[PDB]
RNA sequence: AGGACCGAACCGACUAAUGUUGAAAAAUUAGCGGAUGACUUGUGGCUGGGGGUGAAAGGCCAAUCAAACCGGGAGAUAGCU
RNA sequence: CACAGGUGGUCAGGUAGAGAAUACCAAGGCGCUUGAGAGAACUCGGGUGAAGGAACUAGGCAAAAUGGUGCCGUAACUUC
RNA sequence: AAUUCCUUGUCGGGUAAGUUCCGACCUGCACGAAUGGCGUAAUGAUGGCCAGGCUGUCUCCACCCGAGACUCAGUGAAAUU
RNA sequence: GAUGUCGGCUCAUCACAUCCUGGGGCUGAAGUAGGUCCCAAGGGUGAUGCUGUUCGCCAUUUAAAGUGGUACGCGAGCUGGGUUUAGAACGUCGUGAGACAGUUCGGUCCCUAUCUGCCGUGGGCGCUGGAGAACUGAGGGGGGCUGCUCCUAGUACGAGAGGACCGGAGUGGACGCAUCACUGGUGUUCGGGUUGUCAUGCCAAUGGCACUGCCCGGUAGCUAAAUGCGGAAGAGAUAAGUGCUGAAAGCAUCUAAGCACGAAACUUGCCCCGAGAUGAGUUCUCCCUGACCCUUUAAGGGUCCUGAAGGAACGUUGAAGACGACGACGUUGAUAGGCCGGGUGUGUAAGCGCAGCGAUGCGUUGAGCUAACCGGUACUAAUGAACCGUGAGGCUUAAC
């Protein structure tokens, strides 16, 4: 089934009456406004394109403005697409709200993880550090060997090395839905989700269940 | 640690393909003195956005 | 990583930054306009403006704090006697930074920082 | 968190005074043992006329750690030292007959009912 | 952060007594031993207070049955039933971690008047 | 009193890292040993190459030692490259 | 080499300190002939660390630890 | 044994785990009495072992602080081919 | 006219003659267990005592502690204990100088990366008028392990001891990933104590320096030791193996026709990248429809007027980032600083009074201060320009 686009508000706890603390992530899910419906005949597949939030009228270009005007909806801060199953249908201009998840109890949350910059092999790939003492020469956190010898004669593609870490799209699967609060546009899921505070989150019903 | 063959002059100019400088091409004009200056910078005569600021 | 951290270290250790900014704040107070690198300004503000805020209200304790931050009695006197009264109704933002080119010796980006009044 | 070479105090009247963890058993490459975990130990010090001798190798259950345990609340209970109770190597039953110092709630597992009953507290 | 603020505000207790590090408090905690739900008392010295809104916590140190034990309580948890101050202590610090190395006469805290 | 003891100068040199086109053709930094003695240091002199001098290591003899350097024999010789 | 190396003697102020040790200063003399930014891996030289505690390694290498004075007390052995 | 190849001999001690150590036996391939034998107080920057203390040596690393590395302006090498 | 040796370390990749887990036939397979053979590489396959050691032997684990190849994989990655220089001694040998795959003690490991190879990060062009987005999926990668308990069930079995197949359920270990509610670490950028000394004329009150002088705490950020999640279910085609109907070869016979099954392999399914997928794709939207002249004439070139969508530059900046890039913002403004209010951390500031001979206490007073946190606020800085990018987009056929 489709999902909704929200933003990571932060993280807190919920105390249950039987003395259990549930670490929850607070996701603010405003109304998602359908801006385009893609169908098999015209686009080759079935999906809806949604928008959410708001954007400053000076920051929206007339290409984007014209695209929004065709749907007859207000400008949002972006556009996302959701693949449609066989059953459901939607109409352009329709708004979808958080009570979509009223009876779901597992979600998959996708976001852009925090960017770690250029990271070494110890941090990025959990490589073991070498000896801190006992004669070690300038080689406390270096990767060590990277290949065999003349017989391969090259470094194998996909070798684990230092480089960019984080700042990439990550999905976390099968999160408990703790609370759906329609009037506050809030969704509370158990556990941590990728991304820093204030970043966009894509919430979908769990695919594996 | 060191080359096995002398690189050609071709590879030299191919590396310097990215070393070219870029001109500013965007001088602003003060509304009072009419002087040219860098955008968001004091003019040589001490004006900024039409106001005498240094002297 | 540097997430949400604040404060340039300016290729200096802590005590040297503290001393340099104390001296520079004294200079700005006595002269009301000085010329430094653009990165040293934008850090002077975070030092000098709190002293003016402190000087808006005059008391023995506040003068002692100002003297602790800038160990110069002339600077404390001028602060509490002129700059506090001059900026009594100003809600922050007592300084201006004006980019003014590049330094001949090392091509460092220069800037002028001044108090917004300077008796104009 | 108890690992190999960790020294432990003895929380029963079996006779041992100091024991050292020989193996955190119950898995491959397993690193630590918390409260309620079973470990194999050697006896480094014992009283002259106890039921166990120095250098004996046998099992034990960890009942107090100064890393502590966490409750579902999020609270934590820490102790001032690490203590264990000696168990027979084959039948994992306590050797001693008195239990000294408080124990914690995690031992209620139908396997350590003797320790819970004999303990002074919790 | 207004919405998280309000979400936490809904959950806070309104009857938390005021106490300081160095006081002797007695805490009642709910204990479940099957189908029976009980109150257990834990009395000791408050050696640390983390007051962080809903996430506030405080540490209580007790010498029980020969050796020291300290519990970090989660204030606003429903597990904590009631907190009562039995004696006011007079100390200079906010975190009384030095008490861990001190016992008997050396661990006494003078009463605050 | 002491080829006493601790410990500065001073004289050495056990270990570690660093440096290795070095700041240096053997150093720097942190420790380390001795430190009234078989001690160290200044200024002169004296011993010369199959020779000196050596509490010994084939050590040292002007960043050169199973035989110093400079010039001659000498365009030594080389079934070898 | 305007080279972090070597180079005999003389003088020796104050406050702490047994001291020509050492901390801070006096007289004096300097800031070391490239600087300005960013605040990556990794390197170098430091600081701090939960539970553990040599399990590390060829090996406690390295780190950490002890330290001062008065006073009490001190083992085998001994060439006293 | 600074010697014993075999050999990690054997036995005892120390550890949970001991080709090391320490004490025995003699089964000295191949110790032996001034190219000294055997002990020995003290002493050694001597060699081998076991304790305690102590700790990031390690389990396993994590942060903070400087100096580089990155970038900019000035200057401007080398090995090598 | 030089291809560094062993072991450890860090990092590996592959083969299958598969150690574990999976499938199956035969048993001298009652069960529990096995044995032996066949198929099968998807994942996993100990850390310690001695020794320089690979090994070995131990003492305890484990689901299991596979075996080989890779210059006995790996020193322009590291170590250097061993072996293999120059000092010295011992046993032995030689008259001796010296020797000894006998022993012992001590004994300089340089390399600023051009090219390929790999991990990251960008430009230039193309993509056929340009632009803003959003897409698709053709291919690539990643993951892909297992214990224990309980129920079925003391049921089947045995004869009793003992004890299932088949089904499930819940919690672990190793491992990866996100994050920081909690709990901890760090926090030289926040407060407090305290030692020596030097200043602020002096007292008080402060500052400088002694490793942040030594310290006790601690905000944000980051972290792990903290906590959430996840390696599939299910398909499709199969391997070993098992069958159904069924002749050749009246019978038979899994195979020849024909019809079924069957494993952690395979292909998907879970996750990531991705049209330079030159084979450069797709949908929606935005913008430009003025002349003139010269000729080789051709998909030609200038000139004047015009410049649009958009983009860049510059500036305020960032839980983005070596640098680019990336994201928000420029007054139609909260993008940063300051400012206001709070929070938080430290713990009752200065000044004054009081008590005491004084040190000191006490009160005003939980007071004062408070980095990066939250919620605000135009006070300061985000300036009109300008710059780039155009003037309706080739040809041919076929449809309409």
């Amino acid at each position: 089934m489709i999902g909704l686009v929200g933003k990571k508000v932060g993280m807190t706890r919920i105390f249950t009456e039987d003395g259990v603390s549930i670490p929850v992530t607070v996701i603010e899910v405003e109304a998602n406004r359908v801006t385009q419906v893609k169908d098999l005949a015209n686009d080759g597949y079935r999906a809806i394109q949604v928008t959410t939030g708001a954007k400053k009228a000076n920051r929206v270009t007339k290409p984007e403005a014209g695209h929004f005007a065709k749907a007859g909806v207000e400008a949002g801060r972006g556009l996302w697409e959701f693949r449609l199953a066989e059953g459901e249908e939607f109409t352009v201009g329709q708004s979808i709200s958080v009570e979509l998840f009223a009876d779901v109890k597992k979600v998959d949350v996708t976001g852009t993880s925090k960017g770690k910059g250029f990271a070494g092999t110890v941090k990025r790939w959990n490589f073991r550090t070498q000896d801190a003492t006992h004669g070690n020469s300038l080689s406390h956190r270096v990767p060590g060997s990277i290949g065999q010898n003349q017989t391969p004669g090259k470094v194998f593609k996909g070798k684990k090395m230092a480089g960019q870490m984080g700042n990439e799209r990550v999905t976390v699967q099968s999160l408990d839905v703790v609370r759906v609060d329609a009037e506050r546009n809030l969704l509370l899921v158990k556990g941590a989700v990728p991304g820093a505070t204030g970043s966009d989150l894509i919430v979908k019903p769990a695919v594996k269940a | 640690a060191v080359q096995q063959n002398k690189p050609t002059r071709s590879k030299r100019g191919m590396r310097r393909s990215h070393d070219a400088l870029t001109a500013v091409t965007s001088l602003s004009v003060d509304k009072t003195s009419g002087e040219k200056h860098l955008r968001h910078h004091i003019t040589a005569d001490g004006y900024y956005r039409g106001r005498k600021v240094i002297a | 990583m540097r997430h949400r951290k604040s404060g340039r270290q300016l290729n200096r250790n802590s005590s040297h930054r503290q001393a340099m900014f104390r001296n520079m704040a004294g200079s700005l107070v006595r002269h009301e306009i000085i010329k430094t690198t653009l990165p040293k300004a934008k850090e002077l503000r975070r030092v000098v403006e709190p002293l003016i805020t402190l000087a808006k209200t005059d008391s023995v304790a506040n003068r002692r704090l100002a003297f602790a931050r800038t160990r110069d009695n002339e600077i404390v006197a001028k602060l509490f006697n002129e700059l506090g009264p001059r900026f009594a109704s100003r809600a922050g933002g007592y300084t201006r930074i004006l980019k003014c080119g590049f330094r001949a010796g090392d091509n460092a980006p220069m800037a002028y920082i001044e108090l917004v009044d300077r008796s104009e | 968190m108890i690992q190999e070479q960790t020294m432990l105090n003895v929380a029963d009247n079996s006779g041992a005074r100091r024991v050292m963890c020989i193996k955190v058993l119950g898995g491959s490459h397993r690193r630590y043992a918390g409260v309620g975990d079973i470990i194999k130990i050697t006896i480094k010090e014992a009283i002259p006329r106890g039921k166990v001798k120095k250098g004996d190798v046998l099992k034990a259950v960890v009942v107090r750690t100064k890393k502590g345990v966490r409750r579902p609340d999020g609270s934590v209970i820490r102790f001032d030292g690490n203590a264990c109770v000696l168990l027979n190597n084959n039948s994992e039953q306590p050797i001693g007959t008195r239990i000294f110092g408080p124990v914690t709630r995690e031992l209620r597992s139908e396997k350590f009912m003797k320790i819970i009953s004999l303990a002074p507290e919790v | 952060s207004n919405i998280i603020k309000q979400l936490e505000q809904e959950q806070m207790k309104q009857d938390v007594p005021s106490f300081r590090p160095g006081d002797t408090v007695e805490v009642k905690v709910w204990v479940v031993e099957g189908s029976k739900k009980r109150l257990q008392a834990f009395e000791g010295v408050v050696i640390a207070i983390r007051n962080r809104g809903l996430h506030s916590a405080f540490t209580v140190r007790k010498i029980s049955n020969g050796e020291g034990v300290e519990r970090v309580f989660q204030t606003h948890s429903p597990v904590v039933d009631s907190i009562s101050v039995k004696r006011r202590g007079a100390v200079r610090k906010a975190k009384l971690y030095y008490l861990r190395e001190r016992t008997g006469k050396a661990a006494r805290i003078k009463e605050r008047l």
